[PDB]
């Protein structure tokens, strides 16, 4: 329906149109009888009065007749109803050239669709409520139509063009119409002298005619000439209103002053000018349009739809704990942020995966126990208040940066922050995040973990190195180079590097005199060779090289002592030497699924040791000073070439844990009941091992 | 009607045009009717047969009635007076009709207006179709727009396989254009050439001379210029159909319109895999074109095969919701949560929501793609692949990397086995089911075994012919390896001596005949079936007493024709089942182990029951069925732990009161046998219930019915 | 209706050619009521019956009034003009009008016209049916989807039984064909010889010699020739309408349309149990394949027990 797009002047056009064309019909039909002409010869050869004999037979008459309405007449008396037949065709065909244009016709139904769905909306009402569950679904819909809208015809100005055409067609089509008219309206006349040279058909060269319906045609001309004029009367008001003001950009600032919301924008062009058309129909169509237009208005529906959808009590039912005993939120590929999640006030710690397009309001404040934030794959924006508070009070920051711009910006603003996991990746272009060297404005940050391909350590660590204390990085099969930018940590003590491709340990680690553990986890160590400078590293009593490929262990394992925990699990160590076991001070001792072929007795010097994995060996020999050493809690010698286990076992006072697991053995021995500290699950073994115990040592076992 | 997305514009404005030309034709011929004359006067002075134009002025005397008058009128009417200018409405009529016929002939023709209304209305009710709408903004589906979708997908491949074939739209499209612009010419240069020729003097010499008295007249034919006109008017009209009618003769020219390249839609839409039609579809298609390139394009993400993929796979999502698959889901034989999906097209996203699922069973599934999201899947465990071909992304490998520790593949063919198994950090259960020995793909297909470190058991029906050593390798902790080969001998070759952690080898239907020494050496073997491998002898047990651990000998299903009374050595076994077999009879030796639990001699052919299978103390089941058994000794009844005594089909005279010493039976099959009669002690049986009691009914009626009523209220109270 | 489907190109060449007939009726009728006239002449030299033909010319006085002239007119129009020239508008009426009702009888006649629409109601029942669609794709199948195809299978076997008995359509059809070629070519006989009898120039011989005091005059026919293009145009219509008419015959000789053989669509489809059709119900599967083969493919899996077969086990 295109009426709505039918201003006054376009339907009296319309209706004026109509009425030519009924003038023309009527005019021709009046042109159709054959009676038209009738002429009498000039000078022709109480008061009695006599006739005047012509001598003309009626053939003549008829002869006379026809030949001075075709040679004596005027054009115009003749054919002014098919001129205003094609006039008014004229003006029918150009009145609905705006219309019915291929591509102006889509976006008029667009236009007029999407308005009368505003118009029928409940959100409309609603949001001059909001000014002054499913409805909101089909506001949200209607919303995403209405940006598609703008996208889809603001672009172009194919209507005002076409529509200042058809009128300029109108106005000059009118002005020739109404000049030429009056021009030859003087030519409809009544009588006429008709001066055909048929004296040797007839005898006479003069004639008087008279028209008979010459003045039906002269009353027939005035009134298409008034008609005429009104009809170019409103087309040239069509003109004034086109041309006066600029339609081509419309000004919502009536809504502005109006409606409170400020943000809605003024449009142009097409819609500006179809915007003028539904005014000239109905102004209330506009008004409550504008409410539709802008997107501050958006955002509050979102934000109405967020508490909406989640009660506070829905939020009780997601509230759960997390990896660091927190109050965590879980928030999973959501819209938004509710202001119903910031009404909890006795929330520890918040987690948002994958919620993007999502800016943090100041309503934060309201919970002020917040000390973790689980920004996950998600692009955040802040506001002022936002920043000032989690400067204040955030501290544990755990980001995934799936995108480098889902990585936020604003991170580093903070100082409160401790803890960060970064978690994600990263390119060929290490250095050129300025994201990473910003936490120069971090002064307590303390733990960093990020599981990314970093090729190369940013000078951002370089930089936090004074305050910053825990590593771990998950490389996932990417080289670590550039390893100056670790030599330049001061006070770091933990490191924990995974994958990384160091084939050698670094200076870097020696030039660290504070480091309290060291992890080169799936790192190529295929010779260890520069342990002579890690007696610097005093701190270190963690070295945790497992699954590596430490083919033999040498003597420098002497520079340092103080090293307490020594897990080289998975090694590919074949004998050990009599020179690991000289740092007594060593507690914590792994060699879990290596292939030893076989323990020297030198391990009688471990005293101090508590645990002393060596796990799926093909240790055939075990010697007795293991036994003889009673501080070893903990002794894993699963799965390794043993024999027979030690009768004398129960010395062993304190002896936790001895996973001897798939070793094969014959017998248990009755001394088991001697340890203090060895069950059957401590004692893992085949079960038929475990059904080796004497009766009387079943009855104290089953009762420990 | 609904034709208007047909006609393009150049249809519309010859319509138009030919409706003014049929106005041109009824005003001319209401006005040749009608009004149509001449008007003769006579020549006075003829010279030659011409008229020679030779006080107050007087009318000329022709002495000639008006009936004279009228028959010279019509005299020079039919004879001086040109035929255009009689019968140029009726030409104009005649024309129109023909253009008319032209411009609609398509419509009316029945084999062009099927193939256009069946275009049309699957066009029309595409671009009315709701999964257009989705398309594009590309979900919420009610099941009549779902099964509307899915069949009207069906129907707009139907089409093309029904149109594609035939090109007669565009030909007959092509000649009706033709034709309107060969009669245009004709029309114009007949017509050009005759207009001349109405005129409104005429002279006529029509040689009535006997009836009128004159030869020569001067007619005036008064509906002359306004025919005159009428033509001019026409011609215009014609020029402007004759050019519409060029342009759309070019239109037909430029490019094949019988090949449609949807390069642009399938540029601009996701979907770039729509495939180019050709023929009567692409002109209609082009044709669809100039009225709207958005019902080609509504139409475009019908046809694509990605389109197919994607509505395949969100209405798989739609029919199969998660509560339907909590109904459905079941337990497998480890207790575990299972679930069988069976001939599906796809995993709908309903089993990928779930977060407690641990086995994963995929069962005839056409090459299916996972989601990420089986990484919610929290407690995933087991995943079952049967004649899937399965293709999983990378946070998938990670979830499987660190949670799944079990993986059943079953094959027919090499390329279903995926590539991606073998990057699993947590496997440790695997049966591989299908044949694994191929050109450059024996083991080859499976080489990523290397990188499983933690396999514990694995179970490969395979019609297998050699072991691999990297098996051999992963047996540090491996711990069962069950092969079933159909009937294929492998290559042992003392290759499997690296199986120290192997608990129970298990060779199903290896027809081997012979025990190789690799079997006695492995001291952790615990249980020895040698199933189906038609032993004639066993002589290989007393080298198994360096194996500490052998502690089940299930020996069953075998041509094992005699036990040597060396079996009588062994004391330790618990689970004796040497069922399905051919010994003659159990004997004494076989009692000296005492610590038997269980004991199954099912279809043998033992000749009777002796007294010494009451040296069974520890023993719960017993199954001498299908043997030559007719009496149940008391030292039998003196254990107080038999329980499952399957004795059916047997020939037992009767069971001696003694039984009144058994306590613990629960499970007893009578049905067979020559028990004569019940006696009541198999009623005083108490964890013998009615399911465990599967006896006969009349014997059961012989009993005491106070005895019956008992039991009865313990069944039911 | 829908009765589209049984109109063959043939049949819709007829109806236009016929609907143009009725024009060329209407138009040549209207001309002859209202302006066919006589202009008729006394011949003032008479020579046994006969027109004798024989400085500044004069008119010749024949001394009649302008009703003598109208009664001549009239008397010279009723006896002598040739009867074709006065009633050709109205027999080219009547032959239409036959022409007409020929073609539309076996719709308006009961007993043909139920089994048509019977069998159309079907015929597009089951083209619309989505059993058809699934089995010429050919088990996902809905109740409700199911129990109608069901319902449309007992409603194809009972409407078998009850047409393959009778052949009173295609024996309508038959006869209303040879009653049309023999009406076209009766009228084209007497229409071809007595297309030449309307001249304009007619002498006539009336004998009002009492009334009038002449007996022969030369006549105008004003509306002759036209009514000659008319006649002429007319019957060239009536050719290509006859010449139609015997490709239908023709057609309706070339086989015999009682049987109707599903041997090329059992042969391409997998049914290859597909029954053949008789009498009538094989005549309008003849007309529907004249019309579109697709909508005989698609009806073939209906009668076909292989497919009962497979739609009862998908059901099951
Ligand atoms: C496709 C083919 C179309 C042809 C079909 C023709 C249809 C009509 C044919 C039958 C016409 C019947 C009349 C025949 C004999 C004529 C009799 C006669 O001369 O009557 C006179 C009379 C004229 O009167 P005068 O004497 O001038 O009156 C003066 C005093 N007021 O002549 C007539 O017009 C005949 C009246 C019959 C009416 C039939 C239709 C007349 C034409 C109507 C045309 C109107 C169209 C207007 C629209 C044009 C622009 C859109
Ligand atoms: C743009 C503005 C146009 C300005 C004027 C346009 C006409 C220019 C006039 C040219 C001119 O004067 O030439 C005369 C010339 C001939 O005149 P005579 O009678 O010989 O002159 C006698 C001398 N007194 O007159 C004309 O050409 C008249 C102009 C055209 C008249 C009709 C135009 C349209 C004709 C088609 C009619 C269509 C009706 C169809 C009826 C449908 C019914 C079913
Ligand atoms: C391009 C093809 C052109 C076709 C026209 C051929 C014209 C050739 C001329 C033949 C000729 O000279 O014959 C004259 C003869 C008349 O003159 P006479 O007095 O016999 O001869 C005296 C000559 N002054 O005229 C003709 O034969 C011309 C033929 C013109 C055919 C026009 C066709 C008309 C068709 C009738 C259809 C009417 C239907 C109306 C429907 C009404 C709906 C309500």
């Amino acid at each position: 329906a295109f009426r709505v797009l039918k201003p006054w002047w376009d339907v009296f056009t319309d209706y004026l149109s109509v009425a030519m064309l009924m003038i023309g019909v009527f005019g021709c039909t009046l042109q159709v009888m054959q009676d038209k002409i009738i002429c009498l010869p000039k000078r022709v050869q109480t008061v009695e009065m006599k006739g005047l004999k012509t001598d003309l037979d009626l053939q003549q008459y008829s002869f006379i007749n026809q030949m001075c309405y075709e040679r004596a007449l005027h054009w115009y008396a003749k054919y002014f109803p098919y001129l205003v037949l094609i006039h008014t065709l004229v003006f029918m065909l150009c009145s609905n050239f705006w219309f019915k244009f291929p591509g102006s016709s889509s976006k008029i139904e667009h236009f007029i669709s999407i308005l009368g769905k505003c118009f029928d909306s409940p959100w409309t009402t609603r949001a001059l409520s909001e000014v002054s569950k499913k409805e909101g679904e089909q506001a949200k819909a209607l919303f995403e139509k209405v940006k598609k809208f703008r996208l889809h015809v603001e672009e172009g100005d194919i209507l005002y063009a076409m529509y200042v055409r058809q009128t300029v067609l109108k106005v000059i089509k009118f002005l020739i119409i109404i000049a030429y008219n009056s021009a030859l309206v003087s030519k409809v006349q009544f009588t006429v002298d008709c001066n055909v040279d048929i004296q040797d058909m007839t005898g006479y060269k003069n004639f008087s005619c008279n028209h008979t319906m010459a003045h039906l045609f002269s009353k027939l001309s005035f009134c298409y000439l008034c008609f005429v004029s009104i009809y170019g009367l409103t087309c040239l008001y069509t003109l004034y209103w086109l041309f006066y003001r600029s339609l081509r950009e419309y000004s919502f600032e009536y809504v502005r002053q109006e409606t409170g919301i400020d943000d809605i924008p003024d449009v142009k062009n097409d819609f500006a000018f179809m915007l003028h058309m539904i005014d000239q129909y109905d102004p209330l169509y506009s008004k409550r349009f504008a409410v539709f237009l802008s997107e501050v208005s958006e955002n509050k529906l979102k934000q109405l739809n967020l508490n909406n959808e989640w009660t506070p009590d829905k939020l009780r039912q997601k509230l759960q704990t997390n990896a660091h005993n927190r109050l965590e939120l879980p928030l999973i590929m959501l819209s938004g942020l509710p202001d119903t999640v910031f009404e909890i006030t006795e929330l520890q710690s918040l987690k948002l995966e994958i919620i993007k397009n999502v800016m943090i309001p100041a309503t934060i404040a309201q919970l002020d126990n917040l000390q973790e934030l689980c920004l996950h794959q998600c692009s955040v924006k802040i506001h002022s208040a936002a920043l000032s508070f989690l400067k204040e009070n955030l501290k544990v920051l755990s980001v995934k940066f799936d995108d480098m711009r889902e990585l936020p910006p604003w991170m580093y603003g903070l100082r409160n922050l401790e803890e960060l996991y970064l978690v994600g990746s990263l390119s060929h272009d290490i250095s050129k995040n300025v994201t990473l060297e910003s936490l120069r404005d971090l002064k307590s940050l303390k733990i960093l973990s990020i599981k990314s391909n970093v090729s190369k350590i940013p000078q951002a660590v370089v930089d936090v190195s004074s305050h910053l204390q825990k590593m771990c990085v998950h490389n996932d099969g990417t080289k670590l180079v550039m390893l100056n930018n670790l030599k330049k940590m001061t006070n770091l003590t933990e490191l924990e590097l995974v994958h990384c491709d160091l084939e050698r340990i670094p200076h870097a680690v020696f030039s660290l005199l504070s480091l309290q553990e060291l992890d080169l986890k799936e790192n190529n160590l295929k010779s260890i060779e520069e342990i002579v400078s890690f007696q610097h590293l005093r701190k270190l009593t963690v070295l945790k090289l497992w699954y590596n490929s430490i083919a033999y262990i040498p003597e420098h394992i002497k520079k340092l002592t103080s090293l307490e925990r020594l897990f080289f699990s998975h090694n590919k160590v074949e004998v050990l030497p009599s020179h690991l076991f000289l740092c007594n001070k060593i507690r914590y001792l792994d060699l879990s699924y290596n292939d030893i072929r076989f323990i020297p007795p030198e391990i009688g010097v471990l005293q101090s040791l508590q645990y002393f994995s060596i796990t799926c060996n093909k240790v055939e020999s075990l010697p007795d000073e293991l036994y003889f050493c009673k501080k070893l809690k903990t002794l894993k010698i699963g799965k390794n070439s043993l024999s027979v286990l030690s009768p004398k076992i129960g010395n062993l006072l304190f002896l936790s844990y001895l996973d001897i697991k798939g070793n094969h053995f014959e017998v248990l021995p009755p001394e088991l009941g001697d340890c203090r500290a060895l069950k059957r699950a401590g004692l893992v073994v085949e079960d038929a091992l475990f059904e080796t115990l004497p009766s009387d040592v079943r009855e104290q076992m089953k009762a420990d | 009607p609904a034709y208007r997305i047909l006609k393009p514009w150049w249809d519309v404005f010859t319509d138009y045009i030919s409706i003014v030309m049929l106005m041109i034709a009824v005003f001319g011929g209401t006005l040749q009717v009608t009004q149509d004359k001449m008007i003769c006067l006579p020549c006075k002075w003829v010279t030659k047969d011409s008229c020679n134009d030779s006080t107050g002025p007087t009318g000329i005397k022709y002495d000639l009635d008006r009936h004279q008058y009228n028959y010279v009128d019509a005299v020079c009417y039919e004879n001086r007076l040109h035929w255009f200018a009689k019968y140029f409405p009726y030409l104009v009529l005649l024309h129109t009709l023909i253009f008319l016929a032209c411009s609609n002939f398509w419509f009316k023709f029945p084999r062009t207006s099927s193939k256009l209304e069946h275009f049309v209305s699957i066009l029309l009710k595409c671009f009315d179709s709701p999964w257009t709408t989705r398309a594009l903004s590309e979900g919420v589906l009610d099941k009549k727009e779902g099964e509307q979708a899915k069949a009207l997908f069906e129907k707009v491949k139907k089409f093309r396989t029904h149109v594609e074939e035939g090109d007669i739209v565009y030909r007959l499209y092509m000649r009706q254009t033709i034709i309107k612009v060969i009669k245009f010419a004709l029309i114009i240069c007949y017509t050009v050439y005759y207009v001349h020729n109405i005129k409104f003097d005429v002279d006529c010499t029509v040689d009535i001379e006997s009836l009128t008295g004159y030869r020569t007249y001067r007619c005036a034919h008064p509906l002359a210029t306004l025919f005159k006109i009428l033509a001019s008017f026409y011609i215009s009209l014609v020029i402007f159909y004759g050019l519409i009618c060029m342009y759309t003769l070019w239109w037909m020219l430029r490019r094949s319109l019988k090949k449609y390249s949807f390069e642009s839609i399938r540029e601009e839409s996701s979907y770039s895999d729509i495939p180019d039609v050709k023929n009567d579809f692409a002109f209609m298609l082009h044709l669809i074109d100039q009225y709207d390139p958005l019902y080609s394009k509504r139409f475009a993400v019908f046809l694509s095969e990605v389109s197919e993929n994607k509505l395949r796979q969100l209405n798989l999502n739609n029919e199969w919701t998660l509560d339907k698959l909590r109904q459905r889901l079941t337990k497998n034989a480890q207790d575990k949560l299972e679930l069988h999906l069976f001939m599906l097209s796809g995993i709908p996203d309903t089993v990928f929501d779930l977060v407690e699922l641990e086995v994963l069973k995929l069962e005839l599934i056409p090459d299916v793609t996972i989601p990420p999201s089986i990484a919610q899947l929290t407690g995933l465990k087991e995943l079952w692949l049967y004649h899937t071909a399965a293709k999983i992304e990378a946070p998938a490998l990670a979830f499987l990397r660190e949670n799944l520790r079990a993986l059943h593949i079953k094959f027919t063919d090499i390329k279903e086995i995926p590539l991606w198994i073998y990057s699993l950090k947590t496997l440790e259960e695997l049966h591989l089911t299908g044949n694994l020995s191929a050109e450059n793909n024996r083991y080859i297909v499976i080489d990523g075994l290397r990188e499983l470190k933690r396999l514990k058991v694995l179970r490969l029906k395979s019609n297998l012919s050699k072991l691999p050593q990297v098996v051999t390798d992963v047996g540090v902790h491996l711990q069962k390896l069950s092969i079933n080969n159909e009937g294929t001998k492998l290559i042992v070759l003392n290759s499997l001596k690296k199986m120290v952690n192997l608990t129970e080898l298990e060779l199903i239907r290896c027809d081997l005949e012979r025990i190789p020494h690799s079997i006695f050496s492995l001291h952790n073997l615990q249980e020895i079936d040698l199933k189906d491998n038609n032993l004639k002898t066993i002589e290989e047990i007393i080298s198994f007493q360096h194996l500490h651990r052998l502690t089940c000998l299930k020996l069953w299903y075998n041509h094992i024709a005699y036990i040597p009374i060396q079996i009588g050595n062994l004391t330790n076994l618990e689970r004796l089942y040497l069922n399905r077999n051919k010994i003659e009879k159990i004997p004494t030796q076989l009692f000296y182990c005492r610590k038997l639990r269980y004991l199954d001699l099912s279809h043998n052919n033992l000749t009777f029951l002796p007294a010494d299978i009451g040296l069974l103390q520890n023993l719960q089941n017993l199954a001498v069925t299908a043997n030559r058994i007719e009496a149940l000794p008391p030292e039998l009844f003196q254990c107080r732990k038999l329980r499952a005594l399957h004795l059916g089909n047997n020939v037992l005279q009767s069971l001696p009161s003694r039984v009144g010493e058994l306590t613990n039976l629960t499970q007893i099959e009578l049905r067979g046998n020559r028990l004569e009669c019940l006696p009541v002690e198999l009623g005083e049986c108490p964890l013998l219930k009615r399911s465990g009691l599967v006896v006969e009914e009349d014997l059961f009626s012989t009993l005491p019915p106070e005895v019956k009523e008992r039991l009865w209220r313990a069944d039911k109270e």
